[PDB]
């Protein structure tokens, strides 16, 4: 196919010195900005899984300047290569996104993978700069190990109770959830419509919409879903950013006592 | 003794992934793929298990792995030197249907329906068919970028099924017609817009064959044309 | 994007090859509501043979729940209402063992409104099950569900009966089940040092993102009716062509209008597929999963 769709523009910045395809890849000034985002990254990082002594991919691991050491500062062994190597995602993928806009803009199609990605690029940064901006130091950012974060994840985490109480927390997950089989389902109609009985002709898009209203009685047909499927994904995620931004910050205490609001007054 | 779990789980995976998942990826698409790298940058499957389908209501039929390419006149040229390099359209490329524009070529038969309902019609030669919630763009004078405006509108071809608002049927001042999809072009209160497309033109839009149905080449033909818009129209950039 | 001009004619409708009798829940358009964001219809339905105890059985649970629900509140709304989420029935734990032959407020309700839940899952499984046939579509849902299944099957029945203990079931409350999984969490060796949890998350992730791939796609594809899947499974217009380039060329390497459902139908049922392997593993063959694990 491709060959008429390999055709000169699209360029966002870059103009020419970088239309083009290193194969599979198409370049441009952000691919070579992807790069250099990511070789600096994983070079001052490498550095850093040495100056650890041990590594094991498993546990080559790099923290930030923990507490107190400020926002300010912070110096390329206790802070730094952290620090950086951080300047490196925030930055690396927002830098790629736009690999994604010059990719689209020329490629026909439209706006919104580059937005719906924009999210995850923003729940990361929440984590690793919001949380930590506002509680007026970078510690709630996180490690960088493969294995420690879950750590990094299950302290702050008990730190305020059982975490599974932060509301907006309750939420996010049951969009993580709903939006799952939301693809248990919508991956397994297109399919068996498709992809049928023995010998009965290939179904019908009304084949379909014919299922549902059977199982559960309404349907959303066919555009309808990939935009609702693009929602409570996109959503919950985001409903995963609100749990934290605020939950080092206007809730000090253990989860469990927020709950009260409701069962206090008559 | 679960390290036999998910140590073999570690079956069940690239067990998949690169079989069946990837493996149907392929079934037909760049049934294998050429032009510099000949077989392959690496090491592939050789096509999987090839497969057939079943054409809906009014029968067919469709093997999948299958090498169906295109001689289908490429306007599309050279740049240079190595592969990868971009092809430059040989002139205006909106039309050539290359790059952005470019079409691709369905059937000369529309998508059906659960029976003959050619799906995609036109409001009048509908059945009950009205606008439940919204804005009408009937008699909606269409604009285009340039900001001289190009048509008014004539309908929206209903989908009967989704019984969606599939396309707008718009008449250039040649007391002529074309149908502008549903996903470009911009209803506000008074006034319309398939702002990709500078008015000042919208000729381009190819037509249909019978003033009653778009077939595959055609809403494929019209479809693109309207993008390169996007592409290739010197207000916007 | 999410519909601008809206319409919506008579009112549809197709074979079942099958009792059609089921017809009852009529044609009501929604607009603002589901008509804005999704399909303006709202029914017909289908309540045959199986699909009546699904509801039938699938209330008494939440009846029998509802019910010992109450008994705790002592009959009393501003009661019921305030520690409703905190109310809860907790099963013969009264740890006591696999050993029905129990009391109705010890193991009880729970071991009746529980096991009974046991039915509606099982039958409206058969649903999705002849819901296809009348249409003769293939049977994937009932296969992307076996998942749902698993993790519920397991979860409250399998394991529990692996300790001999029921003891060992999830208990009935809003904040109840909450609490009922640290806890479970806590007995099992801070669990996230479990293989199977992380994949379980490994791909819960999985889907978050890529229904946020695949439908975000179709949308930039519109522009040519990308959303019609099957009338392109069967014929290629940019629409796929396109919604492929996009990848081949970002990351290099594509799917295919089918297998992207094929990417699809798997990456979620995995994810239920995983933890319930995670979980009847979770009590017996591994104590722990620290200890399990560093000794890996
Ligand atoms: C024991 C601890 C507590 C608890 C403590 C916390 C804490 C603490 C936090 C969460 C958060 C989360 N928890 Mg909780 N949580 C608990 C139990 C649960 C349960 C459960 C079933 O019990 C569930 C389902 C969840 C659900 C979740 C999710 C809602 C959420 C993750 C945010 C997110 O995914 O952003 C996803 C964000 C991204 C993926 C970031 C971007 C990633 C990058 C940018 C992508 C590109 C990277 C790179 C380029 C990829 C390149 C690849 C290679 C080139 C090939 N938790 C327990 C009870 N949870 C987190 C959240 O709210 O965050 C907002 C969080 O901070
Ligand atoms: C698998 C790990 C734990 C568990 C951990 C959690 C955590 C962690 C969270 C919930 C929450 C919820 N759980 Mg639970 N939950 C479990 C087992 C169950 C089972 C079952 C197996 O029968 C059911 C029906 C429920 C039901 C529910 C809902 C009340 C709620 C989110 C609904 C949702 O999005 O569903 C999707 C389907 C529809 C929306 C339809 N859980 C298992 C035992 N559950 C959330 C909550 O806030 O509830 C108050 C929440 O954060
Ligand atoms: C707030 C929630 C926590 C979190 C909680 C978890 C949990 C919980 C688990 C993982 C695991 C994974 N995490 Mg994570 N993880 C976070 C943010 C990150 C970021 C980031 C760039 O922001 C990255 C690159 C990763 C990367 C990864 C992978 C190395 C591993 C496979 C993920 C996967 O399939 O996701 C989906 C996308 C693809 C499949 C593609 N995590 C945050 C900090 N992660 C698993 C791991 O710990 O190993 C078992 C695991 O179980
Ligand atoms: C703090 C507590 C523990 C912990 C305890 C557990 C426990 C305990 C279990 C999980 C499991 C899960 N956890 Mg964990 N988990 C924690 C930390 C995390 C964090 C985080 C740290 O980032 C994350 C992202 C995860 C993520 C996950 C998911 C991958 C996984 C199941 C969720 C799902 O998608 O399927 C959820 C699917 C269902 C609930 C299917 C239910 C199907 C039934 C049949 C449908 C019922 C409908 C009913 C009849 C009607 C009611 C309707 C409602 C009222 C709406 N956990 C910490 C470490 N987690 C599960 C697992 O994989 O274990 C192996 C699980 O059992
Ligand atoms: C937010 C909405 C959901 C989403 C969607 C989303 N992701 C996307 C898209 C979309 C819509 C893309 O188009 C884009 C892509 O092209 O993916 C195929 C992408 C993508 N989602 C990614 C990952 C990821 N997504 C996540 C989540 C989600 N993605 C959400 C659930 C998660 C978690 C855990 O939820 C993970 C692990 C990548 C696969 C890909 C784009 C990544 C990219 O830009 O990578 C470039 C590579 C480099 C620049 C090398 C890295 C250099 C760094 C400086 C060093 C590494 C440090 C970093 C911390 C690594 C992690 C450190 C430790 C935490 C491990
Ligand atoms: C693949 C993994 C995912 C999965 C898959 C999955 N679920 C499925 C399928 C598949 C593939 C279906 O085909 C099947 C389906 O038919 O529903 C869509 C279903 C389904 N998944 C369900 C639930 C469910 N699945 C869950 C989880 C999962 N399901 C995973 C995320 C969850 C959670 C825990 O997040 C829930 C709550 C049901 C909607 C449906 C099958 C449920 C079933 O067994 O029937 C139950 C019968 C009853 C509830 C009887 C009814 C009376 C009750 C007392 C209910 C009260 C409802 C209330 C009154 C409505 C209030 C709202 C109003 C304001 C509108
Ligand atoms: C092209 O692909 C696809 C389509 O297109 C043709 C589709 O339509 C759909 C359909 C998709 C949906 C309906 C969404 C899936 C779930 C959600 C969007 C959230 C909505 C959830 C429900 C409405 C809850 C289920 C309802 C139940 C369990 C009712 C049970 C009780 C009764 C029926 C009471 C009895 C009434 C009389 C999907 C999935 C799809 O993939
Ligand atoms: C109908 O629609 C759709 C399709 O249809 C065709 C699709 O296929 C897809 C694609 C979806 C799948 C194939 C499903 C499976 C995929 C996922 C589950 C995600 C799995 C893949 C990843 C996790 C990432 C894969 C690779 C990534 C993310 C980065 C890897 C990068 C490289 C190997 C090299 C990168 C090179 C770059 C960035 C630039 C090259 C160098 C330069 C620019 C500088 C040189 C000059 C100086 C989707 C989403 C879709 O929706
Ligand atoms: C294996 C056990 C799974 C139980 C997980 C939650 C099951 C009940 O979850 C919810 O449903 C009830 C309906 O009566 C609600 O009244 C309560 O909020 C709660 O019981
Ligand atoms: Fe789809």
């Amino acid at each position: 196919f491709e060959r008429k769709y390999r055709v000169p523009g699209g360029t966002l910045v870059g103009g020419n010195l970088f239309d083009f395809w290193v194969g599979p890849f198409y370049v441009g000034f952000f691919g070579v900005a992807t790069f250099f985002f990511a070789a600096l990254g994983i070079i001052l990082i490498a550095w850093s899984a040495v100056l650890q002594g041990t590594w094991n991919p498993q546990l080559i691991s790099v923290y930030p300047p923990a507490l107190e050491y400020g926002l300010g500062g912070a110096p390329l062994a206790k802070g730094g290569l952290w620090q950086i190597i951080t300047i490196c995602a925030t930055g690396a993928f927002v830098s790629w996104a736009l690999r994604e806009v010059e990719i689209c803009r020329k490629l026909g199609i439209g706006y919104h993978i580059p937005f719906a990605f924009a999210f995850a690029i923003l729940a990361y940064l929440t984590l690793v700069l919001f949380r930590p901006v506002m509680m007026g130091a970078w510690g709630y950012a996180f490690p960088y190990g493969i294995w420690t974060h879950l750590d990094w994840v299950s302290n702050t985490g008990y730190t305020y109770g059982n975490f599974h109480y932060n509301p907006a927390h309750m939420i996010a997950i049951s969009f993580f959830f709903t939006n799952a089989l939301a693809l248990a389902l919508h991956g397994a109609l297109v399919l068996s419509a498709a992809n049928p009985e023995k010998g009965k002709e290939m179904r019908t898009p009304d084949h379909e919409d014919t299922f549902f209203r059977d199982l559960v009685g309404y349907s959303i047909g066919t555009l309808g879903i990939h935009r609702l499927g693009l929602l409570l994904s996109l959503s919950a995620v985001f409903f995963s950013a609100l749990c934290m931004i605020i939950t080092g910050t206007i809730w000090f205490d253990q989860w469990v006592d927020w709950w009260q609001w409701w069962v206090k007054l008559p | 003794l679960a390290s036999l779990a998910i140590y073999s789980f570690w079956i069940f995976l690239a067990g998949l992934i690169y079989y069946l998942q990837t493996e149907n990826m392929r079934e037909g698409y760049p049934l294998e793929n050429e032009d510099g790298t000949p077989a392959a940058n690496q090491g592939p499957f050789p096509l999987p298990k090839p497969k057939t389908f079943i054409l809906p209501h009014g029968r067919g039929t469709l093997t999948v792995p299958g090498p169906e390419s295109e001689d289908r006149p490429i306007a599309l040229a050279r740049t240079a030197v190595s592969e990868g390099f971009p092809h430059a359209p040989t002139g205006d490329p909106m039309k050539d249907g290359v790059g952005p524009a470019s079409w691709v070529a369905r059937r000369d038969l529309p998508e059906l329906d659960g029976h003959g309902h050619n799906k995609i019609k036109p409001m009048k030669a509908a059945a009950g068919f009205h606008v439940s919630a919204g804005k009408n763009p009937i008699g909606l004078p269409v604009r285009g970028c340039d900001l001289e405006i190009a048509g008014k509108v004539v309908d929206i071809w209903v989908d009967i099924p989704e019984q969606m608002a599939r396309f707008l049927e718009v008449e250039l001042k040649d007391g002529s017609t074309r149908l502008l999809p549903m996903q470009m072009v911009k209803v506000q209160s008074n006034r319309v817009h398939v702002n990709a497309l500078s008015s000042d033109l919208f000729a381009g839009i190819p037509t249909i064959k019978s003033p009653t149905e778009v077939t595959l080449l055609e809403e494929d033909k019209i479809c693109g044309y309207v993008a390169g818009g996007l592409m290739y129209a010197a207000p916007k950039r | 994007i999410f519909s601008q001009v809206q319409v919506r004619g008579p009112a549809d409708l197709g074979m079942t090859e099958d009792v059609n009798l089921a017809n009852r829940s009529g044609v009501g358009p929604f607009s603002t509501l589901l008509g804005w964001f999704g399909n303006a219809q709202l029914g017909p339905i289908y309540l045959g043979s199986l699909g009546v105890l699904s509801l039938f059985s699938g209330l008494m649970w939440f009846f029998t729940i509802g019910i010992w629900f109450w008994y705790q509140a002592g009959w009393n709304p501003a009661v019921f209402l305030r520690d409703l989420f905190f109310f809860s029935l907790e099963p013969p734990a009264p740890e006591y063992g696999l050993s029905f032959a129990a009391p109705l407020k010890e193991g009880g309700l729970w071991l009746i409104a529980s096991f009974f839940m046991f039915v509606a899952v099982w039958s409206w499984w058969g649903r999705t099950y002849l819901r296809a046939q009348a249409l003769g579509m293939g049977k994937h849902t009932a296969w992307a569900f076996l998942s749902a299944i698993w993790l519920w099957m397991v979860l409250g029945f399998i394991r529990p009966i692996l300790m001999g203990s029921w003891s060992e079931a999830v208990p009935y409350g809003i904040f109840s089940h909450l609490d009922w999984t640290n806890n479970f969490s806590l007995v099992h060796g801070n669990l996230f040092y479990n293989p199977f949890h992380g994949l379980s998350i490994a791909f819960l992730y999985g889907s978050a993102l890529l229904f946020a791939m695949h439908g975000a796609t179709i949308l930039a594809v519109s522009r040519f009716g990308g959303e019609r899947e099957l009338e392109q499974i069967a014929d290629r217009g940019t629409a796929a062509e396109r919604a492929a380039l996009f990848w081949r060329w970002t990351m290099g390497f594509n799917a295919t209008m089918e297998g992207i459902h094929r990417w699809a139908i798997w990456m979620a049922v995995l994810v239920t597929l995983t933890g319930g392997i995670g979980i009847l593993l979770s009590g017996t063959v591994v104590d722990n999963w620290y200890v399990w694990g560093q000794n890996h």
